[PDB]
């Protein structure tokens, strides 16, 4: 008696997490300084 | 090919051979593929056919593809003396049968 | 006629035994070394 | 052809490529190309 | 031509001249080339460490000396960036195409599409995962 059958809403599903955000992380100088790879722990140059 | 007592199983001999094959498949038949698409690509070229003798302009385009064409390196001076012996023993044979 | 033209090219125009020796002794040290090619386009 | 607002915006990208490419491969190879050469020559060893 | 190896630049992420996304040489040409290209109401144009390791593969020579025709002279030799490049001169939109591009300082003088990079390696003992190889310095 009394089927209803129209507000079950039985997913139950959790959290997604499909965030997304804008904090900038630009850094131009990781792109257009340069990259070098030394052995020691300091480094010298003459001048 | 020395098999006559040459047997080159000397691990140094061998840890060389592997250099210059590395030189050959990574290097040599780079550069000739490299070329033979290059020339396959521009310019108008000349043969110099017997038959009638006088330079067929051969538009290059005309040519194969790699595909088709295995390249070999590392020639011995002297295959040509080889290839006449392989050529006459032929002729032998090709003379032995008259069908 | 590839093979003509190749080692015509290679060995009889351009200077290959210099190319090919260069590009071993000055390779064996330098960890790799390099050959290219063009079209060139001379004109008087 | 290509227009000059592309092109000064190719130059961006391309400087910028060989500024890591060249700091790449120095340290990577030239580094060591340089001591294998006077090496070579007996020179290095001090 | 034999291309030193000191005047050949290329990206960290290559392995191969294939999947290489950019790559240079550096080129030593003359004037009269570059005027077949752009430019020519001017012509006054005027990296050490690639000077400094290939000056020592021996030591009498080195390739910064002043070879001592002036500058003028229309057959005088000039440092260019050649460069083979995979990027968006279109619109990225476009497919990445990869491009031979020429420039001298602050100039461009020509661009072509290309599909190939027409340069070879020699290497004894190489190295998977990589562009470059092993040499009898790093074993000896």
């Amino acid at each position: 008696t009394l089927f209803v059958s129209y507000d079950q809403n039985g997913k139950k599903l959790s959290f997604a997490n499909w965030i997304s955000v804008l904090s900038p992380q630009d850094t131009p100088f990781v792109s257009m300084t340069g990259k070098e790879s030394i052995n020691q722990t300091i480094f010298s140059w003459q001048t | 090919a020395y098999a006559t007592v040459g047997l080159m199983m000397n691990a140094a001999q061998n840890r060389l051979r592997m250099v210059c094959r590395n030189i050959a498949h990574n290097g040599m038949v780079e550069l000739m593929r490299g070329i033979y698409n290059l020339i396959r690509e521009n310019g108008e070229v000349p043969i110099e056919v017997q038959t009638p003798r006088g330079m067929i302009q051969v538009n290059p385009k005309q040519l194969p593809a790699r595909h088709n064409l295995q390249v070999v390196v590392a020639i011995s001076p002297n295959e040509k003396a080889e290839r006449a012996q392989k050529l006459i023993s032929l002729k032998q044979l090709i003379a032995a049968d008259a069908q | 006629v590839a093979t003509k033209l190749v080692n015509q090219i290679l060995l009889r125009d351009n200077p290959g035994y210099n190319i090919i020796s260069s590009a071993a002794q000055e390779c064996l040290v330098t960890r790799n070394s390099f050959i290219k090619y063009y079209w060139d386009e001379q004109t008087s | 052809k290509y227009s000059e607002e592309v092109l000064d915006e190719l130059r961006v990208d391309l400087q910028r490529r060989f500024n890591y490419a060249q700091g790449y491969v120095d340290m990577a190879v030239k580094g060591y190309a340089r001591e294998a050469w006077e090496y070579f020559y007996g020179n290095l060893p001090a | 031509e034999y291309v030193p190896s000191e005047q050949i630049f290329v990206d960290e992420h290559a392995t191969s001249f294939a999947d290489a996304q950019y790559f240079c040489h550096r080129v030593r040409r003359s004037k009269e080339d570059l005027v077949a290209m752009g430019f020519p109401k001017d012509e006054i144009e005027a990296t050490t460490q690639s000077t400094v390791a290939w000056s020592r593969t021996d030591w009498r020579q080195d390739i910064d000396a002043d070879i001592g025709t002036d500058t003028e002279d229309i057959a005088s030799m000039v440092w260019v960036y050649e460069h083979y490049i995979r990027t968006g001169v279109l619109d990225k939109n476009k497919e990445s195409k990869l491009y031979q591009v020429i420039q001298a300082g602050e100039h461009i003088l020509h661009t072509e599409e290309v599909t190939h990079i027409p340069f070879v390696t020699f290497c004894p003992y190489p190295i998977p995962g990589s562009f470059y190889g092993q040499s009898v310095y790093d074993i000896t």
